[PDB]
RNA sequence: GUGAAGAGGGAAACAACCCAGACCGCCAGCUAAGGUCCCAAAGUCAUGGUUAAGUGGGAAACGAUGUGGGAAGGCCCAGAC
RNA sequence: CGAUGUCGGCUCAUCACAUCCUGGGGCUGAAGUAGGUCCCAAGGGUAUGGCUGUUCGCCAUUUAAAGUGGUACGCGAGCUG
RNA sequence: UGCUGAAAGCAUCUAAGCACGAAACUUGCCCCGAGAUGAGUUCUCCCUGACCCUUUAAGGGUCCUGAAGGAACGUUGAAGA
């Protein structure tokens, strides 16, 4: 079906009644409130466009107030979209909460990693260091050979080398759901799931069977 | 069966096709005659 | 050639449609239909089914041969019906009909379901008999080879999902 | 005097409609290369884009000869490194047949950004209706 | 014989292979090798065959009811295969 | 030859398939288990140590397996020496 | 591996037709992605003045206006050379 937006809270353990510790990530998810529906008869493709949490009324510009304005809705954060599942059906205005996930049983959780920045070939491809001695000479870290020879002489291309490793988009796939609090909005999925504290998640079911 | 490039009848059973521009020997009596690829 | 040359006879009651290529006959079995190919041209003359090459083409004779064979299955496909027998040879082999799902234990940790298609009818006088008949040769040639297929007949015993009709040849083990 | 120059500012170029239904491929492609190029126009010339608009439509219905059907193979390599990629006619014709038609008739155009300029005039539909109905394009019966 | 010391056209590209030997000029004609569906000048020419393998567009001993042609021969409507 | 650094180790690969494992299958002198042999298959995977400068090899103990080759016997403006 | 089936009155998985069939192939899963110059789609927001000149054109200039928005600046960040 389609997913929630949430917000990374930050984690915490669930101890159960026989004393297995969970460790689980705590989602906010406030009401999804759709802004706009998406027919093939427009857009070629059936999808809602949800918002949620608030903006400042002076931050929002007026491209982005005239669309909630239209939606008939609050301002929030940021607009997402979700593919819709052909029998599904949604109104604009309409709110969706974390009660959506009170069958799911299991969710794939989508949020921008944490930015580790231009980082080397040891920490991002997990290239194996050489000698920290025996003769080794300015070459501890360094990748090593990058190609052939006259054959091809060139390096091929997606060679592993260094560069901009994290804040890109990840989903972390079948995360056990372990509780949905309709009450304070809240959705317990058990595992680490990426992004800094505060960081924007995308909450759907899992597409796995 | 055997891929061989000389395909022959072995036995008085053992029959020639060919099946999708191969020469096959099929045989009734012993499938240890079943050829392939002459 | 030999087979194209000899016609087709068709007998009473049997209703033969030739719209161009497309032949429906209709009997007390069935409705029947095929395409055949453009080598072939096929003329009633009120009493049988006439089959010859259609000029300007190259193999149609063998083309026009099969028409016939084919047709005349067609005819033996509305008038008595095709009849494939099957026989399960094993310690604990079952054979039995639900509907149109053929419900099979040929030693396997699951059951086995085969679902008939349309036109096939299975009956299953004993435990280890599979009669089974229809109206297509081709498509009951087809179910009884799928049912064979699922426990092919072992060579050293015998143990499997036979034709009544076929032999199976065995052997002995490699020394004692 | 000089031999006549044809001017791309004053260059007057129709709009053509060619139904592509059992066509063979390679022959619909040389006629349309030819059209595209201005190889019938007497006011051809070799550096000037002269040629008309073709809308070919019905794509997916072309016709290729012998077991081309299965066996003709469109190879083409993704720049990474074991990137050779091949798919053969049908599958073409499946997943999209437009790239059948507009690789055939790119290959025989010339190549050069004239050229590029001459298959930009090539519009293929895997269909049987265009948008182009303001355009006005005649039935060419090739 | 050519290259060396020889350009030009052809063989994709290719000293030495095929055609041919450049005094200069010309928005003139006819040709050689090689070619005429499109890139790319000129036959998607005419008549009669052959192959369906993309053979054409690598590769042998050897294998094979692929297929077109030719000359014979055994049996055969006292009925052959 | 007005310089194209040449074994081996390390780091980092990459392609071929004449396949070591995994996957499909035919024959078996294939009862089962385990095999032998041949066809298909390149997705991914495909040891750690003693000795030796060694590649190799022998040995020890693993492993589903410890593939065979090409890549200047890949890789010294990347390291060692 | 077959089913039906002739050429070859039999046989035959193939020539017409039909069904299975593997980690390879195309998808399914994850990410990038309209410079996809073939530059796409959808929603929303903003701008509704006069007047001269000429070799009268998607021409040049003067005055009045300066929107949506962006950029700069600052406080900065689990973003960052």
């Amino acid at each position: 079906m389609i997913g929630l937006v949430g917000k990374k809270v930050g984690m915490t353990r669930i101890f159960t009644e026989d004393g297995v510790s969970i460790p689980v990530t705590v989602i906010e998810v406030e009401a999804n409130r759709v802004t706009q529906v998406k027919d093939l008869a427009n857009d070629g493709y059936r999808a809602i466009q949800v918002t949620t949490g608030a903006k400042k009324a002076n931050r929002v510009t007026k491209p982005e107030a005239g669309h909630f304005a239209k939606a008939g809705v609050e301002a929030g954060r940021g607009l997402w979209e979700f593919r819709l599942a052909e029998g599904e059906e949604f109104t604009v205005g309409q709110s969706i909460s974390v009660e959506l996930f009170a069958d799911v049983k299991k969710v794939d959780v989508t949020g921008t990693s944490k930015g580790k920045g231009f980082a080397g070939t040891v920490k991002r491809w997990n290239f194996r260091t050489q000698d920290a001695t025996h003769g080794n000479s300015l070459s501890h870290r360094v990748p090593g050979s990058i190609g052939q020879n006259q054959t091809p002489g060139k390096v091929f291309k997606g060679k592993k080398m260094a560069g901009q490793m994290g804040n890109e988009r990840v989903t972390v796939q079948s995360l056990d759901v372990v509780r949905v609090d309709a009450e304070r909005n809240l959705l317990l999925v058990k595992g680490a799931v990426p992004g800094a504290t505060g960081s924007d998640l995308i909450v759907k079911p899992a597409v796995k069977a | 069966m055997k891929v061989r490039a000389s395909v022959k009848k072995l036995c008085r059973n053992c029959k020639i096709v060919k099946r999708d521009g191969v020469i096959r020997v099929i045989c009734s009596a012993e499938p240890k005659h079943k050829q392939r690829q002459g | 050639s030999r087979v194209a040359k000899a016609p087709v006879v068709v007998p009473a009651g049997v209703d033969v449609k030739i719209n161009g290529q497309v032949i429906t006959i209709k009997g007390k079995n069935g409705e029947l239909t095929r395409t055949l190919n453009d080598a072939v041209e096929v003329k009633h003359a009120d009493n049988t089914l006439t089959f010859g090459p259609r000029d300007g083409y190259a193999d149609g004779w063998a083309q026009a041969g099969t028409a016939r064979a084919l047709l005349n299955s067609m005819v033996i496909g509305v008038t008595e019906g095709f009849t494939k027998k099957l026989q399960l040879v094993g310690v604990g082999y079952r054979a039995a009909v639900k509907g149109n799902v053929i419900n099979l234990s040929l030693g396997f940790s699951h059951p086995v379901d085969h679902q008939l298609p349309a036109g096939i009818t299975a009956e299953c006088p004993t435990q280890t008999e599979i009669v089974l008949k229809g109206a297509d040769k081709q498509v009951i040639g087809q179910v009884a080879a799928d049912l064979r297929a699922y426990r092919r007949p072992e060579p050293y015993k015998g143990k499997g999902v036979r034709y009544a009709d076929e032999v199976v040849r065995t052997k002995e083990a490699k020394k004692k | 005097m000089k031999t006549f120059t044809a001017k791309p500012e004053t260059v007057k170029r129709d709009w053509y409609v060619v139904d592509a239904t059992g066509k063979t491929l390679g022959r619909l492609a040389t006629e349309l290369a030819r059209r595209l190029r201005g190889k019938h126009k007497a006011e051809y010339t070799p550096h000037v884009d002269t040629g008309d608009y073709i809308i070919v439509l019905n794509a997916d219905k072309v016709a290729v000869t012998g077991n081309k059907r299965t066996d003709k193979v469109y190879y083409h390599h993704t720049g990474h490194i074991g990137g050779i990629k091949q798919a053969t006619f049908e599958e073409m014709i499946a997943r999209r047949p437009e790239r059948v038609i507009e690789i055939a008739v790119k290959g025989m155009l010339p190549k050069g950004p004239l050229g590029r300029a001459m298959f930009r005039k090539l519009k293929v539909y895997a269909g049987n209706e265009h948008n182009h109905a303001a355009q006005q394009p005649q039935v060419l019966d090739i």
